[PDB]
């Protein structure tokens, strides 16, 4: 597995033509996120490939 | 029931609303592939097994 490559899964509106966003902040839950942690939802943005 | 006899229902004809599962439990385990689970209350499906 290869880890290295990444592609954002979370996301509030989708992007205009070549924009690039490289912001790790962590997504929005139906409350407040937790913290970088699980939750309800609390989720991070990126994922790997593998 | 366990899991040697585990229990299928089917759920079909209704207005399905997710937006009663984060208020059930902290939710130790909440997965779904190939689902996001933000974007599943507007999206639509034919029958759904539990």
């Amino acid at each position: 597995g290869n880890y290295n490559y990444r592609y954002r899964l979370f996301r509030k509106s989708n992007l205009k033509p070549f924009e690039r966003d490289i912001s790790t902040e962590i997504y929005q839950a139906g409350n407040k996120p937790c913290n970088g942690v699980a939750g309800v939802n609390c989720y991070f943005p990126l994922q790997s490939y593998g | 029931a366990s899991v040697y006899a585990w229990n299928r229902k089917r759920i079909s004809n209704c207005v399905a609303d997710y937006s009663v599962l984060y208020n059930f439990a902290p939710f130790f385990a909440f997965k779904c592939y190939g689902v996001s689970p933000t974007k599943l209350n507007d999206l639509c499906f034919t029958n759904v097994y539990a």
